[PDB]
């Protein structure tokens, strides 16, 4: 389970090679549920499969 | 003076990452081939309900911008600055000069928000109390007139200014601009596999 800033959820969290521009914070699904997240402390960027 | 804008200032909607997709959105843009006026000049122009501001230069003639509405101290103005070392961002009811040079103002007062940090292109936007600047700079072919072909403006800050603003002008160290206004149009916009936006179609363009 995760909880990001609030952004509650549950998935086996991965590092990502995603390459979120400097601003982005989240990733999302068609269904548009969030599909990588940047941490908030260290600011990587993880999957959310 | 007018030109045409050739696509230009389409800007990334949101901070949400996309990729490999095509996304419809509904925002303020900048309609393609918009007739947008030529500057070659510091009047005070109108801001409506957003401006997109451009600049082709060599020498950075063109410092910054006063935003407002009375801009005679009797309300609150933004005034945006980019010296020889920083980027100024102040937000106070300044008595600006009739005609302000780099000498901008006679006075500040009741100051609430400071902040402090080819082609060059810009997007101001004002909702909801947030004053959002969005931008890309770029190598081009000429210095005299807008160039063809598609570029996407990232956002590069976003504050909580709060104030009203109906009114702007450009500040001019002691080259020539663009200013295109935004309207709300339906987008949609193409995300690569890097999750850039490299394309767009403007669904009332025709
Ligand atoms: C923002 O400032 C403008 C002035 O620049 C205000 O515009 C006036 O609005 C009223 C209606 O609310 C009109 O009757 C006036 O004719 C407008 N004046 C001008 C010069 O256009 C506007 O009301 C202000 N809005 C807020 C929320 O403060
Ligand atoms: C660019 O602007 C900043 C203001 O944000 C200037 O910094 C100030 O410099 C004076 C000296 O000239 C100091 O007394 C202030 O304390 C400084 N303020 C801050 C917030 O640091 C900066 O000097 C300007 N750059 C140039 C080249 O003039
Ligand atoms: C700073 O802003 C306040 C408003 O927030 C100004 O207050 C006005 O002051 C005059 C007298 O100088 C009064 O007649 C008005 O009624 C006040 N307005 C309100 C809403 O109370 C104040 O004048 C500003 N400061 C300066 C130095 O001009
Ligand atoms: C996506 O980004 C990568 C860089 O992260 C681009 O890959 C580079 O492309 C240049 C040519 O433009 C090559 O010289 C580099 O060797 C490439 N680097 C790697 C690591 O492959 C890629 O071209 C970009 N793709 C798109 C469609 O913009
Ligand atoms: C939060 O902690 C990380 C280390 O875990 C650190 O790198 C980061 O700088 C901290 N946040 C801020 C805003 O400095
Ligand atoms: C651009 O708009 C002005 C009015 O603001 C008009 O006079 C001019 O003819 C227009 N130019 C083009 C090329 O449409």
């Amino acid at each position: 389970n995760f909880n990001f800033n609030g952004l509650t959820g549950t998935g086996v969290l991965t590092e990502s090679n995603k390459k979120f521009l400097p601003f982005q914070q989240f990733g999302r699904d068609i269904a548009d549920t969030t599909d990588a997240v940047r941490d908030p402390q260290t600011l990587e960027i993880l999957d959310i499969t | 003076a007018y030109t045409n804008s050739f696509t230009r200032g389409v800007y990334y909607p949101d901070k949400v990452f996309r990729s490999s997709v095509l996304h419809s959105t509904q925002d303020l843009f900048l309609p393609f081939f918009s007739n947008v006026t030529w500057f070659h000049d510091n009047p005070v122009l109108p801001f409506n309900d957003g401006v997109y501001f451009a600049s082709t230069e060599k020498s950075n003639i063109i410092r910054g911008w006063i935003f407002g509405t009375t801009l005679d101290s009797k309300t609150q103005s933004l005034l945006i600055v980019n010296n020889a070392t920083n980027v100024v961002i102040k937000v106070c009811e300044f008595q600006f000069c009739n005609d302000p040079f780099l000498r901008v103002y006679s006075s500040a007062n009741n100051c609430t928000f400071e902040y402090v940090s080819n082609l060059r292109e810009f997007v101001f936007k004002n909702i909801d109390g947030y004053f959002k600047i969005y931008s890309k700079h770029t190598p081009i072919n000429l210095v005299r007139d807008l160039p063809q072909g598609f570029s996407a403006l990232e956002p590069l800050v976003d504050l909580p200014i709060g104030i009203n603003i109906t009114r702007f002008q450009t500040l001019l160290a002691l080259a020539a601009y663009y200013v295109g206004y935004l309207q709300p149009r339906t987008f949609l916009l193409k995300y690569n596999e890097n999750g850039t936006i490299t394309d767009a179609v403007d669904c009332a363009l025709d």
